[PDB]
């Protein structure tokens, strides 16, 4: 209704305005040469990086940060794949390498570390998601065993 | 490239205590490197969000933003007697391959020093 409403509304969207533009030229700052504007899925990579403590998910190996906007050394993979989850929210999307993302294909990671056995590297792989900076309501759907079915 | 992170250690002293406006400007001056790419580091202008924090800021040191974030704490830090700051400068390469518990403890334990106001 009211002015105050008004003023209290562009007071509101200059607060959203300001942390977009300080996301941007954080992107930019770390990579003056990426050519373009950084996109959603570009500031995506960057904070999937920083909750995984600079790790890859799947592997455990480091990411090189300088080459996170190379094609193909970084993916974002859909943990519960989306053929099986229809899943395409922030809670389900992970930050891995390119080369350790070839070979899970429909699997989930509860399948595809082997987690039934409660192998190696699926304690390494739990143990990496909840240490994560990943909230707790992403890290139990990344860490889902059963589906529906 | 030239990533970094600057550890920020703040702490209270003791020595005097701490008002409220000083609380929202190093707040301030913290949340102005905070963005939704690094929601973990924002700060609050209580005692629970200053007090014995450990911070890990990533910069690319071919920017000179990193300086200029380093002296706005510094310049802070020499104008209140009830916060203490300690700053420590380490290499992204480093940092990762750090253990991920007690990691920012560990990165000011083996991180170039700063200062120590």
């Amino acid at each position: 209704k009211s002015f105050k409403d008004r003023k209290m509304i562009e007071k509101m969207q200059e607060e959203n305005r300001k942390d977009r533009e300080k996301a941007a030229a954080k992107f930019r700052e770390y990579f003056p040469n990426f050519v373009g504007e950084p996109k959603s899925k570009d500031i995506l990579k960057l904070r999937l990086y920083e909750m995984q403590h600079g790790k890859c998910l799947y592997s455990g190996k480091e990411i090189n940060l300088g080459r996170l906007n190379e094609k193909g050394y970084v993916e974002i993979d859909h943990a519960l794949p989306f053929s099986r989850t229809w899943d395409d929210s922030f809670n389900n999307k992970v930050l891995v390498l390119g080369s350790e993302n070839q070979n899970k294909g429909n699997q989930t990671p509860y399948e595809y570390f082997n987690g039934k056995d409660n192998s190696r590297e699926w304690q390494e792989f739990k143990a990496r998601v909840e240490t994560s900076r990943f909230p707790r309501s992403k890290k139990q759907r990344i860490l889902l065993q059963k589906f529906d079915e | 490239m030239a990533f970094k992170r600057a550890i920020i250690f703040t702490s209270f002293n003791g020595f005097e205590k701490v008002s409220r406006t000083e609380k929202r400007r190093l707040a301030k001056i913290i949340n102005a490197r905070v963005s939704i790419i690094d929601e973990y580091l924002r700060a609050k202008d209580t005692n629970a969000s200053l007090d014995g924090q450990y911070r890990a800021f990533l910069f690319n040191d071919e920017s000179p933003a990193m300086t200029e974030f380093l002296a706005k704490l510094k310049a802070f830090a020499e104008s209140c007697t009830g916060i203490s700051i300690d700053a420590w400068e380490i290499e992204e390469s480093e940092y990762v391959r750090l253990p991920v518990e007690r990691r920012d403890f560990l990165a000011a334990a083996n991180g170039k020093e700063i200062f120590k106001i």
